C-alpha cells in the first residue's frame, strides 16, 4: 500500500507535452502554462537528442514561483530510459574533504553516459541433489517440463556449490519458462563513466557506491582515459551519449566555479548542461563587487538567458483543476472561486499548502467535497508571508 | 642503478621502575 | 564526428617569408599578433629557450583560446600541451605550490624509443627438473619452440594457476601476466570450466618491436614516490638519472609548454611562487591569459594593479596585444562555421545573422547558429532562411535584454 | 573477542518476581544449616 | 639539449672578486655594484669560515637590479645551499612553524666516516662451510651471492647526510617517508635533545662532523606575523644556518594586521638584518652587460643596434631589452642573414610591448 | 664544537651574598632591579613553595631579556629542566593549541627516581641433573663462587636454551664479561612527563583529562610516599606573549589558577596593540585586565652610554681580539646613535676583513669603511 | 603527596550549618553572604539528588572571588561525585566540532553506580604438587582444582604462602605478596563515567577510553534506552555532577543556541557559568548584548552577583594567608599590607606576601619588617603603574 515514491510537489506531472511541429497545448502531460519556455525546452531537448554539438549552456530564469523547476522535471521525465540525467545543486560541490573543482568534474563524469551492447549466455534450471563426492566432478542433471539433460560437471565449479542456480560465462552467481539453457543474451548496459574508478584504485566497489576517495590522479584520468575511449569509439564498438546536467542556485556560486565553467564547455568531452537562476541583481561571493544577474559577463557571454512570465487567472485555475484531478478530494465551485482568488492574490504554492489541509478537514468531515467554511477556517488559522509581516510590529528580538 | 644517500642507514634509568607507571601493557584492567 | 564548440582550428598559417595571410584555417584577424605568436612558436620549435612567459592582453571576448589551440595544433603531438584552469589550483588536501610545481613537471617530457621481445607461452611446459632450471615450451599457430628460464619466472608461475591450456606473457623484467583455459579443453563435452574462451593466437615467436613513446616526468615521479616531493633528494635524483639517460643516448628531452587561464584570479602566494619558480634555469614556457582588467589582487584588498597582476609578475613577461575587429568580416566567420556545420546557408540570412552579431557580440550569433539549423531541420527547409533567424533572435535573449527587463 | 552480543546472564527475572526473591532468600538461608532441600515441579517447562 | 641550458639571470660561473675583495669592471659576474658585491664577498667569507651563527642579511633596491643573479653567484661560488620562496613553507598538511623549521634544518650537512668489514662473493657450498668461486683463496671453515658483515675488505665510506635522520628515527621503515615530506608535528624533544646528545657523542668520538648551510629566502615583502614571531627564537637559537632575505617592496601593509613599517617587518626583525642597498645601472654598465649577454646564444649585432637596444632598455625594463635580442634572433634567422639591422629591432619593438606602452592604450574600460 | 651564539658570554646571575648589584658579574651588565627581581624568585624555584605564578617582562627591544632568561636557567644547572617555547610553536594546523600547551606543561614538571639493583654476571657451571636446591657456579676474573638458587629459576632457564659455559643475565659473542660476583648499584635520574604521555599514547593525539590528571597523579602519590619518586617542577619561558589569540589568554589565566601549574615567565615587548581574534581593544602590553592581576610585572631600564664598553669588552673577550681606543670610541658613538645590536653585529666581519687585509687590531678607519659599506635600519 | 597549595586550594569546603546560614570565620571563606547563600542552596539541591539542569551564572567585579566559590562548592561536594571545570577555549578544536565537545562535557559529568557481587577467600595457601590447602581462621580446608585454575596458577610465578583470591570469574589478585623478600558477599558499588558512547560505536577499548567524532546517529539513543532499562530493574541508578564553565563570554552564539536546547533533555547535569565583564559584544555577530550573552540564553539562566570585599574581610583573608603559608608577620605590617591591598588586587597582595617571605627567609628571620615589605613593593609595579611608567613611547 505504502510506497517510497509518494505524491510530492513536482511529482504530479508525468512528462512533457511536445508534438512533431513543436506546437504547445494548454494542458499537456501535467505541465500547464509557459509557452515560450515550452518552446525553448523543446528546442533544447531536440538539440540534446540530436547529439551533434557538445559544450553548450542554456540558462533559464524568471520570478521565483513560476514553475521553473517543474519544466526541468518534465524534461527529465520525458527524457527517456537508458539516458543519464544528473541534477546537482550549487551547494553539492562545497565539501571540506574534496575540492569543488573535483566535485564539478565528478558531476561532469556522471553526466556523460556510455551505451555498451554485449551478448552473454545465461543457463537456467533446477538442481536435483547431485555430485557424489571426491573419489571430483560427479554429474549434473537438470529438469524442465519439456526435456531433461544428463551430463557431468566441471573442475573449478565445486566451490560455488558449497532452487534455480543461474550461472553466467564467469565463475558464478545465485514457474520457470522452458527453452534451451544455452540462451544467448544481449545486454545494452549503461555506464556513467565508471571506467576511471575501477583502475584508479583497488577495491572499486567501496569507492564506486559510496565516496571517500581523494582527488583523482592527474595525467592519468583526462588524457589516457580520453584516448582509450576514443580507441573504443568508431570501430563498431560502444559510442558515448552526452547526458543532461541540471544545475541549481548559480547566482550565489563562487567565481572560481564560474572560471572553471568558462573553460570546461570548450573541451571535447563537455556535456550540454542547463542551469537555473532565481534572484536578480545579487553581489557575487568572494569579492565585494556588485554585478547584475549574480553571474559576470564572462560567463553570460557563454550562455543564453531564457526569461519566464508569471501566471494569469486562467492558467492558475487550470493548475488547480489538474491538481484536483491528481488528488482525490473534490471541492465546491464557490470554494474553487475562493481558491482561485487566493492563488491570484498570493503564491501558487500557498494554495497547494491550503488545498491539502482543506482535503484533511474534509476527511475530518468524512465527505467528498470541500465546502467554503472549511477552506475559510484553514485560511484563517494558517498565516502567510505577506500576512505575518504586519504582525512583526511588536519588536520581540533583534 | 643509482642510490643517493643509503648504503644502510644508522637509525639506563629505565629498569623496572617505569613499566608500572604505564597502563599500556596487554592487560586492559576494565 | 562529434564536433565540439570550436573546431575551426587546424593550423595557424605561417609561410616561409614570415608574412600573415588574410584567411588561413579560419583565423581571420590580428596579423601583428599572428607574427607575435609565430615568433614564440619558432622559439618553442627551436628548443633553446626555457623560462619565458607570454601574456595575451585584450578585452574579454576576442578568442585568444583559439590562438593557443592554434599554437598547440602547429606544435601537434610532439610537444606536450597541458592547459590549466585557474580553478584547478585551489585544492583542499594538496597545497597550491605543489600543484603549480607538479604542473611544471607535467610540462617537461622526454621520448626514449626502445624495444621489447614477447614470449606468449606454449601450453604446458611445467618442468621443474633441476630450483634453478625450468624448461618451458611454446605452441603458437606458427609453430613450437622451447626456452630455459631462470628460477624466478617460475616463482611467478606457481603463484598463478598453471594448468593445461594457459597463456604466459613474459616481459623483459620478469613481468608475467597469465590466463587460464586456451587452445582446447572440451574433453568429454562436459560443463563449464569457467575460463576465457579465446581462439588461436596467430603470430610467430620472435618479433622485434619498436615503439616511440613520450613519457612525462610527473608520471615518473608518481611511479617512483610510491612503492609533496623533497627538493633535496628526489627530484635531484630524477635530474641525475635523466642526465645519465641522455648522456648514454637513450632518451631525448623535449621542452615544456603550458597555458594558464584566469591568472589574475589566483592568490598572491601563488604569484610569489610563480615568478620565483619561473626564474629557474629549468623552467618551461607558460602562456598566461588575463581575462579582465584593472581589479584588486586577491589577498591585498587595497593594491591597485592592471590586469590583476602585480608589478613583480607583470615584468619579465612578453605581452601580445589582441584588439577588437571590424564588423564587415563577421559574416565571413559565420561562414567558417557553415563549412564546419555541413549545411549551406542563404545570402540574406547571413546578412541578418551578421546584423545580430554586430548588434551586441559575435558569440551570441555563433550560439544562435545552431537552433537556426535545428528549426530548419524540423520545419523541413534545406537551408536557413531569414524567418528562422529573426524568430530565434526574439525568442532567445542575451544578457543585455535580460538586464533591461 | 568481545562477542559483540554480551549474552544476558539470568539474574533479572529474579528482579522481575518478588516470589523468586523470597525463594532465593529461603534457599540461601537453608543452605547455612547444612540439610537437604526438596524441589517439586509439575511440567517440563518448569523444569527447564 | 640537456635540462638546463639557459633561463633567467644565471649564466656567469662562480662569483668574481679578488684578493682584496674588489670587483673588476670586465670579469666574471656582473658589471657594477661595488658595495653590494663587496658585502656579498664579506658574508660569503663569513660562511666559508663559520665562526658564529645568526647572520641575517637583507638585500634591497629598485626592481631590476638582479638579486637572483647575485644569489646564484653566491651559490655557485660556495656545502648545502638552499634557495626557497615565500610560499613553500605555507602548506596545508603542515603548519607555518613545522615547514619553516624543516626548511631551516635541511641546509645543515653531516660528513660521516664509516669503516666496515665486508666478506662478499659467490657460494660453492651449503649444508655452513664457507669458500668462494674464487680467484684467490680457499680453506672452508651453488652460484648465489652472499655478503657477510662483521673476500675480506675493510672499506671506508664517506657519507654526506643531511639532518633527515630525524626523518628516519621517528619512522618505522626508511622507504616511505624518505621520498616525500612526511608527517605532522612530531615530538620536539626527540628533535632537540636526543639528536644533540648523539651528535655531541659523535663529535667526542670523532666519527662524524657537521657543516652549516645557506638559506636564500626571496620576496619577503609578504609574510604573516607567525614567521616574524618565530624568527625571534630562530635567530636566537643554539644553532641555525645563515639566512639571506630578499625584499623588493619598501612600504607594504602586513597581511592580517594593519601597520606601516619599512620592508614589511616589525621592530624585532628590524635591527637583525644587515641591510645592503643597490644602485641602478648606468649607460656604460648596461651596454657592457648587453655585450656580455650577446655571447649567450651566439648572436652578433650591428654597430648601430647596441645604442638603440640600450635606449629601449633605459626607459623600459632591462629584462625586456634582454628578451628583445632573443625575439629578434628568430626574425634574423628567417631573414637568412648573419647580422641584425635597425629595422629588425624596430619591428620587434613594434610587435612586443611593455607596461609603459600598455598604460596609455587601456583607456577603453569596456 | 663550542658554537658561539649571540648570548654566549652570559654565565649566570652573579649575585654575591645578598643579591643587590654587581657590574662585571660574568655576563650582562647593568639592570639592577631586573637582577633583583629575578634573584628573588630563584629561592621559590629551588624551594618548591608555591605553584601557578607568572612573571611578566616588559621593555623596549634591546634590553637583553634572552640573556637573563638563559642566566635564570644556567644557575639552576641540569637539576631543574628548562624548555622555552614561543607562541609560534603553539600555532599549528593539525594539532590544536591547548594540546601543545599541555605538552609544554608536561615538559616543565618532572620527576626524580632512584633505584637499587643487583646484577649477576660471569660464566656459569651447572651440576643439577627439582627439590629446593640449584647449584650455580659463577666464575669471573676475581675468582669463583658457588650459589644455591631456587628450582623455579632453573625451570625458567630450562624454558630457554642454556649453553655449558655461557653468559646468563640473572636478574664468538659477549667475550669476557668483566665484573665482580654481584653489582649492587643505586642510580638516580630524571623523568619528563612528556615521554610518559607519549608512552601512554603510543606504547609500541588529542587527550581526555582523566588519564592526564588522575592516572598520573594517583601513581605519583603512591610513589612519593614510598620513598622513590620526587616531584621537581620546571620553569617555562614564553617569548612574545602579546602575539597570542585571546583564547590562549583565557586558557593561560585559567591554567595559572590550577593546583598543578609550574612557573612561567612571560616576555612582552610591544606596547598597546589590537588583540588577535577581537577588535577595538587598546589594552597595555597586548594583555587584558584578567592576566595583569596574576603576573609579576618587571620593568627594564635603558642602557647608559657608559656601559656600552662593558658590553663590547666581554664580546671582544669571547671573540678573542683587542680593540684600540679610536675603534672603541667609534663603536661607542655608533652605539649611542642606534641600538647596541648594531654595535654587536659589526664585530665579526670587521675582524674577518682585518684578517684578510692583514690587520691584527681594529682600526677606526676600518670600521668607518665597513659602515660606509652598509648602513643601519634607522636610515633606510 | 607533594603537591603545592595553589591560589584556590587554601580553603577546605564551604561554611554550612543546620539552617544553612553563611558564616564569616568558617573554613577559610570570609564574607560574600548572598552568593554563598545561593551556592549553599544549589549545593543542597545537588547533594539531595532531586533535580539537575539549572543554569546559574556568577557575575561581579574582577577580583571578588568568582572562581574560589566554585572550588569551595567542589570541595564540599563530597567524595564519589564528579566535578569538571572547562573553559570556553578548550572546545575550540580543529579536529572536532563545538557541539560534540559540549555533548562530551554534558555526558562526562553523569556518574553511574553499578553494584556487583563476588567472593574473596583469604588465607594461607599450601600447594601440593596440583591441589591447594587454605589455612584460615575459620577452617582449614583442602580444595581440588579443575582445569583453568591450574593453568592460571602456572601462567604466573606463584609463590606458596601468599594470599591467593579465588573469585567467581577466577581473577587472581596479587597485593602485598612480596613484602618480606566461605565469605559469601562482598558487594562492590563501582562508579563509572558515561564516556562509553564510542565504545558502543567503535571497537577498541584501550586507546579509546583514555585519550574522535563517535557516531552520534543512534549511539546515544541506545545508551539512554539501556540506561532507562537499568534504572528500572534497580541494577543501576545514576548520580549527577557539576560542570563549571569558565569565561563563557568568549564563546560563539552557535554553542549558545546548542546549549539552549541541549539543557532541556533529561541527561543535562548542573552547570555553573562564569562571566566577568558587562557590556561586551558577541564574537560572531555585530550587535551588543549584556554579559556577552544574547537574550535567548539570558532567559534560560539566572544571575547571582558578588558583593565587593570590605576592609575587615580583606584583613581576615590576609590573616588566613598569614596562617596558611607559614609566614610569621609583625603586628605593624597588617595596616601597611591592608593599605597596599586596598589600592591593588588581592592576588597581588598574595604575591607580595610570598616575595616578602622569600626575602625574609633569605635574611633567615622570623618577623617581617615593614621596610622589607616596602622594599619588595618598591621593587615591583602595578597594572596602573604599567600603564603609567610606559609613557616613554618605546614602540608604535
Amino acid at each position: 500500500v505504502t510506497r517510497i515514491e509518494r505524491i510530492g510537489a513536482h511529482s504530479h506531472i508525468r512528462g512533457l507535452g511536445l508534438d512533431d511541429a513543436l506546437e504547445p497545448r494548454q494542458a499537456s502531460q501535467g505541465m500547464v502554462g509557459q509557452l515560450a519556455a515550452r518552446r525553448a525546452a523543446g528546442v533544447v531537448l531536440e538539440m540534446i537528442r540530436e547529439g551533434k554539438i557538445a559544450g553548450r549552456a542554456v540558462l533559464i530564469a524568471g520570478q521565483p514561483g513560476t514553475g521553473k523547476t517543474a519544466i526541468a522535471m518534465g524534461m527529465a521525465q520525458a527524457l527517456g530510459p537508458d539516458t543519464p540525467f544528473t541534477a546537482i545543486a550549487g551547494s553539492e560541490i562545497f565539501s571540506l574533504e574534496m575540492s569543488k573543482t573535483e566535485a564539478l568534474t565528478q558531476a561532469f563524469r556522471r553526466s556523460i553516459g556510455v551505451r555498451i551492447k554485449e551478448e552473454t549466455e545465461i543457463i537456467e534450471g533446477e538442481v536435483v541433489e547431485i555430485q557424489i563426492d571426491r573419489p571430483k566432478v560427479g554429474k549434473l542433471t537438470l529438469k524442465t517440463t519439456e526435456m531433461e539433460t544428463i551430463y557431468d560437471l566441471g573442475t573449478k565449479m565445486i566451490e560455488s556449490l558449497t532452487d534455480v542456480i543461474t550461472i553466467d560465462k564467469a565463475t558464478g552467481k545465485i514457474q520457470c519458462p522452458d527453452g534451451e539453457l544455452q540462451k544467448r543474451k544481449e545486454v545494452v548496459h549503461t555506464v556513467s563513466l565508471h571506467e576511471i574508478d575501477v583502475i584508479n584504485s583497488r577495491t572499486q566497489g567501496f569507492l564506486a557506491l559510496f565516496s571517500g576517495d581523494t582527488g583523482e590522479i592527474k595525467s592519468e584520468v583526462r588524457e589516457q582515459i580520453n584516448a582509450k575511449v576514443a580507441e573504443w569509439r568508431e570501430e563498431g564498438k560502444a559510442e558515448i551519449i552526452p547526458g543532461v546536467l541540471f544545475i541549481d542556485e548559480v547566482h550565489m556560486l563562487d567565481i572560481e566555479s564560474f572560471s572553471f565553467l568558462n573553460r570546461a564547455l570548450e573541451s571535447d568531452m563537455a556535456p550540454v548542461l542547463i542551469m537555473a537562476t532565481n534572484r536578480g541583481i545579487t553581489r557575487i561571493r568572494g569579492t565585494s563587487y556588485q554585478s547584475p544577474h549574480g553571474i559576470p559577463i564572462d560567463l553570460l557571454d557563454r550562455l543564453l538567458i531564457v526569461s519566464t512570465t508569471p501566471y494569469s487567472e486562467k492558467d492558475t485555475k487550470q493548475i488547480l483543476r489538474i491538481r484536483c484531478e491528481e488528488e482525490d478530494v473534490e471541492m465546491s465551485e464557490d470554494a474553487y472561486t475562493v481558491l482561485t482568488r487566493i492563488g491570484l492574490e498570493t503564491s501558487l504554492r500557498y494554495a497547494i499548502q491550503l488545498i491539502t489541509a482543506a482535503s484533511l478537514v474534509c476527511r475530518k468531515r468524512k465527505g467528498t467535497e470541500v465546502q467554503v467554511d472549511d477552506i475559510k477556517r484553514v485560511y484563517s488559522l494558517f498565516l502567510d508571508e505577506s500576512r505575518s509581516t504586519q504582525y512583526m510590529k511588536e519588536y520581540q528580538d533583534a | 642503478q643509482p642510490v643517493a644517500s643509503p648504503i644502510g642507514p644508522r637509525s639506563v634509568l629505565f629498569p623496572q621502575q617505569r613499566l608500572d607507571q604505564l597502563s599500556e601493557i596487554i592487560e586492559r584492567f576494565i | 564526428q562529434r564536433i565540439a564548440s570550436h573546431s575551426h582550428v587546424k593550423g595557424l598559417g605561417l609561410d616561409e617569408s614570415g608574412l600573415a595571410k588574410q584567411a588561413a584555417s579560419g583565423l581571420v584577424g590580428q596579423e601583428n599578433a599572428r607574427e607575435a605568436c609565430g615568433v614564440i612558436v619558432e622559439l618553442i620549435k627551436s628548443k633553446k629557450m626555457a623560462g619565458r612567459a607570454v601574456l595575451l592582453a585584450g578585452p574579454p571576448g576576442t578568442g585568444k583560446t583559439a590562438l593557443a589551440l592554434a599554437i598547440a595544433q602547429e606544435l601537434g603531438s610532439k610537444v606536450p600541451f597541458c592547459p590549466m584552469v585557474g580553478s584547478e589550483v585551489y585544492s583542499t588536501e594538496i597545497k597550491k605550490t605543489e600543484v603549480l610545481m607538479e604542473n611544471f613537471r607535467r610540462a617537461i617530457g622526454l621520448r626514449i624509443k626502445e624495444t621489447k621481445e614477447v614470449y606468449e607461452g606454449e601450453v604446458t611446459e611445467l618442468t621443474p627438473c633441476e630450483i634453478s632450471h625450468v624448461i618451458i615450451g611454446l605452441k603458437t599457430a606458427k609453430g613450437t619452440k622451447q626456452l630455459k628460464l631462470d628460477p624466478s619466472i617460475f616463482e611467478s608461475l606457481q603463484k598463478e594457476r598453471v594448468e593445461a591450456g594457459d597463456v604466459i606473457y613474459i616481459e623483459a623484467n620478469s613481468g608475467a601476466v597469465k590466463r587460464q583455459g586456451r587452445c582446447d579443453t572440451y574433453a568429454t563435452e562436459f560443463d563449464l570450466e569457467a575460463e576465457e574462451y579465446v581462439p588461436l593466437p596467430k603470430g610467430d615467436v620472435h618479433k622485434k618491436k619498436e615503439i616511440i613513446q613520450d613519457v612525462t616526468l610527473h608520471d615518473l615521479d608518481v611511479a617512483n614516490a610510491r612503492p609533496t616531493e623533497i627538493t633535496d633528494k628526489l627530484r635531484g635524483e630524477i635530474n641525475k638519472v635523466v642526465n645519465k639517460y641522455i648522456d648514454q643516448g637513450i632518451a631525448e628531452l623535449v621542452p615544456g609548454v603550458l597555458f594558464v587561464d584566469e591568472v589574475h584570479m589566483l592568490d598572491i602566494e601563488c604569484f610569489t611562487y610563480l615568478h620565483r619558480a619561473l626564474e629557474s634555469s629549468i623552467a618551461p614556457i607558460v602562456i598566461f591569459a588575463s581575462n579582465r582588467g584593472n581589479c584588486v589582487i586577491r589577498g591585498t584588498e587595497d593594491i591597485t594593479s592592471p590586469h590583476g597582476i602585480p608589478l613583480d609578475l607583470l615584468d619579465r613577461v612578453m605581452i601580445i596585444r589582441t584588439m577588437l575587429y571590424t564588423p564587415q568580416e563577421m559574416k565571413q566567420i559565420i561562414k567558417i562555421r557553415a563549412q564546419t556545420e555541413g549545411i549551406n546557408i542563404s545570402e540574406e540570412a547571413l546578412n541578418h545573422l551578421g546584423e545580430i552579431g554586430t548588434k551586441t557580440t559575435l558569440r551570441y550569433s555563433v550560439q544562435l547558429l545552431t537552433p537556426a539549423n535545428l528549426l530548419a531541420k524540423i520545419n523541413g527547409k534545406d537551408s536557413i532562411e531569414k524567418e528562422h533567424v529573426e524568430e530565434i533572435s526574439e525568442l532567445f535573449y542575451d544578457a543585455k535584454s535580460s538586464a533591461k527587463i | 573477542c568481545n562477542m559483540r552480543t554480551q549474552f544476558p546472564d539470568l539474574r533479572l527475572i529474579q528482579y522481575d518476581c518478588g516470589k523468586l526473591q523470597t525463594l532465593a532468600v529461603l534457599l540461601r538461608q537453608l543452605k547455612a544449616e547444612g540439610h537437604r532441600v526438596l524441589i517439586f515441579t509439575q511440567m517440563t517447562r518448569m523444569l527447564d
